[PDB]
RNA sequence: UCGAAGGUGGGAUCGGCGAUUGGGACGAAGUCGUAACAAGGUAGCCGUACCGGAAGGUGCGGCUGGAUC
RNA sequence: AGUAACUGACGCUGAGGAGCGAAAGCGUGGGGAGCGAACAGGAUUAGAUACCCUGGUAGUCCACGCCGUAAACGGUGGGUA
RNA sequence: GUGAGGGAUGACGGCCUUCGGGUUGUAAACCUCUUUCAGCACAGACGAAGCGCAAGUGACGGUAUGUGCAGAAGAAGGACCGGCCAACUACGUGCCAGCAGCCGCGGUAAUACGUAGGGUCCGAGCGUUGUCCGGAAUUACUGGGCGUAAAGAGCUCGUAGGUGGUUUGUCGCGUUGUUCGUGAAAACUCACAGCUUAACUGUGGGCGUGCGGGCGAUACGGGCAGACUAGAGUACUGCAG
RNA sequence: AUCAGCUUGUUGGUGGGGUGAUGGCCUACCAAGGCGACGACGGGUAGCCGGCCUGAGAGGGUGACCGGCCACACUGGGAC
């Protein structure tokens, strides 16, 4: 399934916000419960827990599926942290979230699993759907009507969507040119952490 | 701005009439994570001493190990006490495969990329000694062609000399970078 | 070594020798 | 040894003692309760453990561990019997299950019932 | 009885290295002699010889040192030694210190270096490993 | 003629039970002694033989993995 | 060890096998001073099937055969450079 | 998939409290949103360049799938919290009831037993038992040992077997090179392609670590035929026990 | 091997018989051979493989699905 509990929780207990703009984190920058503000034991094999975690939760992904993306990243001849992270970037909740059409990632899934979209002309509604290069999306034209679609679409000055992604015209119409390099990924977390997690 | 590894803090005991008499030893690692190591160990009454001298002794004691790149030049086997540890060179992305002081030394020498395995005697500290006399059996291409008297490309493989160039390359790319 | 060993060897010994002594003209009953 | 000493003989491998061997290849094996009864653990330990001697249908009579808080079990009882050791009682190798034929799941439980086979109340 | 000229060959020369010896005198044989040709033409023994003595010929060879006494080998050790013989193809041939080394290996051709014998396309029996 | 099943006979071999009987392991609390560890109060142990409630004792040969000189 | 006249690799190890193998012990026939298991007393001791003391049979010895073990130890197989 | 947005220096209530206050917690209540899958309606397949010399021919099936209907409306549990190892407080019991993979916890302050709040890991699954491999270099070919830790036979002679000093020629058995045949398909790996993704399927290479046929090499090991005296044995002269 | 000896159509030959075909496959006669400490003759267990699981590899476990070969059809024998 997916994640149902409140994310604020989540993130106030891993202490680094995972939206970005929220309010009720920073003010607790601690870990909840009756215990949270208590010290801990400093071990590196919790620090990449927290890591693997935060990173696997930003998006959505369950553990059985964050696993096989790791086996996939690292039989790739490239690195194992970059090939993960690029698999992680192509998904289309990911996407549209980072297209500027989502204000929650969240709201991304449920948007995308809806059949609202349509890439390269079929219907696809599967937020694990994972795009190409010199690929297509396009919203479908019962929808535009949709008061969340137009609220999204009228409100575009958000933060500017990275270079390979294109939101072109008026028709909200997505072009991807190629798959996302690191530094044009620009996510936070460190990464090789967690190939020493599950290299152990 | 060091690199400091505490792997072991044992509490030793002497026996006088009047009882027990304790005190605290530690083993520590320290290094840059350049390619500088250097092990102390450190005998104290409590456990902040112990680490402090640690440090100060293992920073008396340092040696310089032979990576090209991101790992060793070649596979090593170091004998030291009773304890038994392999080294071998691996491939960029691999990771540090190694147990736990083995782990700690290798982490505080820079390597990134490294197979090791301890073949015997699990104690910490005589598995740190074979680690550090594994990394001293090391050699160099340069002090190899000039033993043999040879050109370089005449003893090292084409991967290694290879790599290498490709590994200053990077290094003066890097230079110019942070130059400006 | 230490004698603690030869001991235990020596008494299972002795108590197995012991025993034969004690069944000698059963022992060899049984066997003819 | 020498390479023709090695050709001539090999190496034999250890032998592998059978664990559990009243189970006979089998995960739960049933019983009949032949008689429950108390005794008591070792050296540093004090308590009335509650075993089983049992009859299972593997023809093998063994003894089995009552888990929990209580049980209904006398003689002339279907018992499904597993594995798992005990430290405390030496000669113990096997538990009952608890919540199948005969045996009762244990009551006011709720605190990881399924390993005691309470049911999660409504 | 003498049952491997040859590891006695390797560990001579390696015993009168480690106490920093500069002349080995020995039996002469041919594989002998072409063993230390070979060592020689890889800059690991300073120079060697043969000479005639009273019943068959000798082999001397001269060692050779760094400025600071640095041994110029490091290791020797017989590989394929009598009653377990070893043979290598010419698409397994062994890496001596991950390439720093030499691995001499006898084939139809004469006695080569491993690298010798990769260019060459060749395999035979691999005779000792030296570094 | 060959020929399955069957009948008769003396053996071979692998197991269960068995009145009675020997040793082994472990047990909160029992009785008898003091054998070994410091020259453990007679140095200890090894092979063999005899003897004794029990540890054990003694004869013959051997060892130092024995203290003092 | 010296000479090196002679043969010309005839060398090394050796599964199983065979032989030799302290002392005690066994069979037959002798011998028997001293010593001395076992067995008797005396002493010590709470008790002493022991240590110490007085006696004392087998044995120790010889001939011919058995057994085949020892802390049979340098707790360290043989050959070579 | 069981919902998404905003929502207070953040309602109760539970539980702790150092009696100040904190956690649950933006969580809940609240105003909008979209309906994934199920629910109710309508249409409706490919698989069939098929079969048949008769105008018919789909078991799956009125199924997959599309177009609509009002509504968040029908949808979450299981282990663990001494240390190894992600995660603590109160209460009841006191060597009792009980826990436990190792060491081991319980006798009036238990983070370890049981119940509550809190937390962590997974999530249509979560735990337990059984079996095999790993870690185990713990049968060690790769890759171990034998003075005192387990391990040199009480000592020799010798059968089969294993191994062998310098050198000349030949064979090409071991070794090595090349070429050809074979090593079914499926499976594995690489690439591509197809079903909305995936699992799944197809196509094309590689893999198929071996065997046999022809041809080449002769350093090393081996066979055959010679040579040498440095190993080994004998001969002569002396020596000690 | 806490199973060291086993075999008398048994090993070879000849003349016949039989078969789709070679052959002690069968028969009459002659010779005394043949196997074994690289384990004969006995006892226990088991369908074999492509593959599957594990492992860095060597190795260890395995023969479920799918595919190939063999053996069987209540138990034993026989032929059309």
């Amino acid at each position: 399934a997916r994640y149902t509990g409140p994310a604020t929780r989540k993130s106030r207990r891993l202490g680094v916000d995972l939206v970005g703009g929220d309010q009720s984190f920073e003010k607790r920058p601690y870990p909840p419960g009756q215990h949270g503000r208590a010290r801990i034991k400093e071990s590196e094999y919790r620090q990449q827990l927290q890591e693997k975690q935060k990173a696997r939760f930003s998006y959505g992904v369950m553990e059985k599926q964050f696993r096989r993306y790791y086996e996939e990243a690292n039989r790739q001849p490239g690195k194992t942290g970059d090939n993960l992270l690029r698999i992680l970037e192509s998904r289309l909740d990911n996407v549209v979230y980072r297209a500027g059409l989502a204000r929650t990632r969240r709201m991304a899934r449920q948007l995308v699993s809806h059949g609202h979209f349509l890439v390269n002309g079929v219907k696809v509604d599967i937020p694990s759907y994972r795009v190409s290069q010199y690929d297509i999306i396009d919203v479908k034209e019962k929808s535009l009507n949709t008061l969340p679609f137009q609220i999204a679409r009228e409100t575009a000055g958000e933060r500017p969507i990275p270079s390979w992604l294109q939101v072109v015209g008026e028709r909200q119409r997505i072009l991807v040119h190629q798959l996302p390099e690191r530094a044009q990924i620009d996510v936070p977390l460190t990464e090789q952490l967690i190939v020493e997690l599950y290299s152990k | 701005n060091y690199i400091e590894r505490v792997v072991s803090i044992n509490r030793v005991s002497k026996v006088v009439k009047g009882g027990r008499r304790f005190s605290f030893t530690a083993l520590v690692i320290v290094g840059d994570g350049k390619g500088m190591v250097g092990v102390g160990y450190g005998k104290a009454k409590e456990v902040p001493a112990a680490i402090a001298k640690g440090v100060e002794e293992a920073r008396k004691n340092f040696f310089r190990v032979p990576l090209i790149g991101s790992t060793i030049t070649h596979p090593v086997q170091g004998e030291a006490a009773a304890g038994v540890v392999m080294l071998r060179p691996a491939s960029p992305g691999t990771g540090v495969i190694a147990g736990g002081a083995a782990r700690a030394v290798l982490e505080c020498a820079g390597v990134h990329d490294i197979l090791a395995k301890s073949l015997g005697s699990d104690n910490a500290i005589n598995v740190v000694h074979a680690t550090v006399a594994a990394l001293k059996l090391l050699q160099r291409p340069e002090e190899v062609a000039a033993r043999r008297g040879l050109p370089i490309e005449d003893v090292a493989p084409a991967g290694m000399l290879k790599a290498r160039r490709e590994s200053e390359a990077l290094a003066a790319a890097a230079a110019r970078e942070g130059s400006a | 070594g230490s004698v603690i060993k030869k001991r235990r060897k020596r008494m299972s010994k002795k108590k197995h020798r012991k025993l034969l002594r004690r069944t000698r003209v059963q022992r060899r009953k049984l066997g003819k | 040894p020498t390479i023709q000493q090695l050709v001539r003989k090999g190496r034999r491998d250890k032998i592998a003692k059978v664990k559990t061997a009243a189970l006979k290849g089998s995960p739960q094996r049933r019983g009949v309760c032949t008689r429950v009864y108390t005794t008591t653990p070792k050296k540093p330990n004090s308590a009335l453990r509650k075993v089983a001697r049992v009859k299972l249908t593997s023809q093998v009579e063994v003894t089995a561990y009552i888990p929990g808080e209580g049980h209904n079990l006398q003689e002339h009882s279907m018992v499904l019997v597993r594995g798992g050791r005990v430290k405390d009682l030496p000669g113990v190798r096997y538990k009952i299950i608890r919540g199948s034929l005969d045996t009762q799941g244990v009551k006011n439980r709720k605190q990881a019932r399924s390993r005691y086979g309470a049911k999660k109340e409504k | 009885t003498m049952t491997d000229p040859i590891a006695d060959f390797l560990t001579r020369l390696r015993n009168a290295n480690s106490a920093y010896h500069d002349e080995v005198t020995l039996p002469h044989s041919k594989l002998k002699a072409n063993i230390a040709e070979i060592l020689k033409r890889e800059g690991y023994i300073s120079d060697y010889r043969t000479e005639d003595a009273r019943v068959g010929k000798s082999l001397v060879v001269q060692l050779k040192y760094g400025p600071s006494r640095e041994r110029s080998i490091a290791g020797l050790r017989r590989v394929s030694k009598p009653g377990l013989r070893v043979y290598a193809k010419s698409t397994n041939l062994p890496r001596v210190l991950g390439g720093l080394g030499v691995a001499i290996i006898s084939t139809s051709s004469g006695l080569l270096t491993d690298r010798q014998a990769a260019r060459q396309g060749v395999g035979g029996e691999v005779l000792a490993y030296v570094w």
